[PDB]
RNA sequence: CCAGGAUGUUGGCUUAGAAGCAGCCAUCAUUUAAAGAAAGCGUAAUAGCUCAGUCGAGUCGGCCUGCGCGGAAGA
């Protein structure tokens, strides 16, 4: 999955997602997938996610993941107490503000690229919409 | 799905240039025949295996009407095929006189033989013209 | 809608009376009696019945266009008249008619003795074979849908009944 | 027949009709394309 | 010239006179014979030269035997001892293969005197130099 | 070229931009040269689909307003946040 | 709706055999109003289905959006 390789830091306060996003025009493919609603992505949503658009694509053109997760995540198992520390970290996320470029694809089609993206988007919890690149 | 404007402009345009030096053009109704016939009526035509093609009544009405052409709408009646001949004695009206092989004459509904318009009663009478 | 536009011809002979919503088409074959919905404006002029919407409706034309197909049977009824040919395909399946009543062994442990609605004549030409006839297309349909039901042909053989206009299709028994 | 929240028309010969209230999915060349509940 | 009427057409070569292993009792199961392919099949076709595969329409009535009138064979049988090798390609288009000519298969499909359409001699002569070269060899025309 | 009709503001701020954005409108802004800038307030559906062809940002545009053809072009843009909409468009003097 | 829906050619290689319809490729040409070296079912290979002139004016479906629909089964 994706996660940071390594951080000044293991756990991290709550942290809201207000505002809008900053990454919302493709600037390496033609195409790609767009954000519509409000959550956070996982290293499986993302993951599982590339799998779909990759395989619905054969091995032909090339994806690109503007998002990251760079977020981790602490819970407490069952059976436990509240407080007595911060939970454990178990899974990393990524913030994603309305307008964000999710995935992109470049090297095929139009009609192949809305198919590829629609089998990805659905394995996304938050609502997605296609895009395509354009000029300035 | 459908032609464009401009390139159905063309279509007309040249079945009318065609019409304007063709030596005739007689229009015979060709309903419920195969392409082995069809092919046949072009064999014996011009041996290039083309000859008699059809055609809708508009798109020969306003080919005809794109050129100084009357009294020929009741040729134009449901389907409608015709057959022009740009080189060589239109007289091979007895080809395809003959390979109808029909008692009768309905079928060949007219004809326009050197600009001279001809009813259904006068296919025979070119189809049994001397050499 | 369409097909609301395209007014109904009556034949000869085809008397037809209209009261408000109700359509009465009596011709040579029996006499049909159907009430048209309320949206549905039939308008009778010269030989020919027009069909139109009504003000005042959301569907509109939506029923229009059904009363123009339903009056036309009426009139094909009354003239010609329908026909629903239901062959018997299987071993021991017989059939035999006396009277307004129709008798179908389908294989099952009593003959079975179907009876037949208002105006539903039948006979058969042969021991697997019903050729029903009347003056209503819905009636005449739903008499040969209940001889349908009795025995509906399997995809293996297509035992049972079925329509003469009617495709039945087989498959195998599988392996093992 | 195959009953789920989710409907589409598989095949070219899918039709999505509403009876009485309830999408459904006829067919006329696999009666495994039935659905039912859309 | 009519309609649907038995008109299969499945055979190896001219060579093998009403085979068995190949086909056999396929090219008569309806309506042919299974021996009378040496007879009616043979009738003109040792007098010319077996070993181009020939098909053939069946046209069955009633009348016991049939009325098939034997035509030119594949354009393709003459891309094994005409346009060059008889197999052996190697790789599709990982490589040109081989490569034909104009000259080559040009005299050859010429000899078609019931098929073809379009007497132009050029444009019914083209007709049949498409797939000698489909087949990743090279166009020296 | 492409004709644009427009109409001078009457009041700025994002108050009023909003209004506009809720009447099929939005704010917009033409500078350069010597000439100070001018608020203006195109149609959205109208300039929608205008900037929906390329040749809207590479070919010079023609601005109509107050009956006065001010030959600008297309600077920078502003997309909505995830709408197939527009937010604001700057054009240049050229 | 009633129609037509062809031909080179069963395209070449592979294979028991593949012919539009396992799979590698290739995808030009043709007579035309139009027909893809072929959409789905179907064959052991074929066959057989079949999709992409008349009638006479409306039809096709992506996008923005309002209001609804199904999704929705507890004692
Ligand atoms: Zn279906």
């Amino acid at each position: 999955m994706l996660q940071p390789k390594r951080t000044k830091f293991r756990k991290m306060h709550k942290g809201r997602n207000r505002g809008l996003a900053q990454g919302t025009d493709v600037s390496f493919g033609s195409f790609g997938l767009k954000a519509v609603g409000r959550g956070r992505l996982t290293a499986r949503q993302i993951e599982a996610a590339r799998r779909a658009m990759t395989r619905a694509v054969k091995r032909q053109g090339k994806i690109w993941i503007r998002v990251f997760p760079d977020k981790p995540i602490t819970e407490k198992p069952l059976a436990v107490r509240m407080g007595k520390g911060k939970g454990n970290v178990e899974y990393w996320v990524a913030l994603i503000q309305p307008g964000k470029v999710l995935y992109e694809m470049d090297g095929v089609p139009e009609e192949l690229a809305r198919e590829a993206f629609k089998l990805a988007a659905a394995k996304l919890p938050i609502k997605t919409t296609f895009v395509t690149k354009t000029v300035m | 799905m459908a032609l464009n404007l401009q390139d159905k402009q063309a279509i007309v345009a040249e079945v009318s240039e065609v019409a304007k030096g063709a030596l005739s053009a007689v229009v015979a109704d060709s309903r419920g025949v195969t392409v082995d016939k069809m092919t046949e009526l072009r064999k014996a035509g011009r041996e290039a295996g083309v000859y008699m093609r059809v055609v809708r009544n508009t798109l020969l009405r306003r080919a005809v009407e794109g050129t100084p052409f009357e009294c020929l709408k009741d040729a134009f009646v449901g389907p409608t095929l015709i057959a022009y001949s740009m080189e060589h004695p239109g007289a091979a009206a007895r080809l395809f006189k003959e390979f109808a092989k029909a008692n009768a004459k309905f079928e060949v509904k007219a004809a326009a033989f050197e600009g001279e318009l001809i009813p259904a009663s006068q296919i025979d009478r070119l189809a049994t013209l001397p050499t | 809608s369409r097909v609301a536009k395209a007014p109904v011809v009556v034949p000869a002979g085809v008397d037809v009376k209209i009261n408000g919503q109700v359509i009465t088409i009596k011709g040579k074959n029996g006499e049909l009696t159907r009430t048209l919905n309320d949206a549905v404006e039939v308008k009778h002029a010269d030989n020919t019945l027009t069909f139109g919407p009504r003000d005042g409706y959301a569907d509109g034309w939506a029923q229009a266009g059904t009363a123009r197909a339903l009056l036309n049977s009426m009139v094909i009824g009354v003239t010609e008249g329908f026909t629903k040919k239901l062959q018997l395909v299987g071993v021991g399946y017989r059939a035999a008619v006396k009277g307004n009543v129709i008798n179908l062994s389908l294989g099952f442990s009593h003959p079975v003795d179907h009876q037949l609605p208002a105006g539903i004549t039948a006979e058969c030409p042969t021991q697997t074979e019903i050729v029903l006839k009347g003056a209503d297309k819905q009636v005449i349909g739903q008499v040969a849908a209940d001889l349908r039901a009795y025995r509906r042909p399997e995809p293996y053989k297509g035992k049972g009944v079925r329509y003469a206009d009617e495709v039945v299709r087989t498959k195998e028994a599988k392996k093992k | 027949m195959k009953v789920r929240a989710s409907v589409k028309k598989l095949c070219r010969n899918c039709k999505i009709v509403k009876r009485d209230g309830v999408i459904r999915v006829i067919c006329s060349a696999e009666p495994k394309h039935k659905q039912r509940q859309g | 010239a009519k309609k649907v009427q038995a008109y299969v057409k499945l055979q190896v070569a001219a060579g093998m006179a009403n085979p068995s292993p190949p086909v056999g009792p396929a090219l008569g199961q309806q309506g042919v014979n299974i021996m009378e392919f040496c007879k009616a099949f043979n009738a003109k076709t040792d007098s010319i030269e077996k070993g181009l595969p020939i098909p053939v329409v069946i046209t069955v009535y009633a009348d016991r035997s049939f009325t098939f009138v034997t035509k030119t064979p594949p354009a393709a049988v003459l891309l094994k001892k005409a346009a060059g090798i008889k197999s052996g390609s190697g790789k599709p288009n990982k490589d040109k293969v081989g490569k034909i000519s104009r000259a080559q298969l040009q005299e050859i499909a010429q000899t078609k005197a019931a098929d073809m359409t379009g007497a132009d001699i050029e444009a019914m002569t083209r007709s049949i130099e498409g797939t000698a070269r489909s087949m990743g060899l090279v166009v020296e025309d | 070229m492409f004709t644009i009709n427009a109409e001078v503001r009457k009041e700025q701020g994002k108050g009023a931009s909003r209004r506009l954005r809720a009447a099929n409108k939005f704010p917009a802004i033409i500078y350069g040269g010597k000439e100070a800038p001018l608020a203006i307030e195109l149609d959205h559906d109208k300039v929608m689909n205008m900037q929906a062809k390329a040749e809207f940002y590479s070919e010079v545009l023609t601005i109509v307003v107050d009956g006065k053809e001010i030959k600008v072009k297309a600077q920078d843009v502003q997309r909505h946040p995830y709408k197939p909409k527009l937010q604001h468009i700057d054009f240049v003097r050229a």
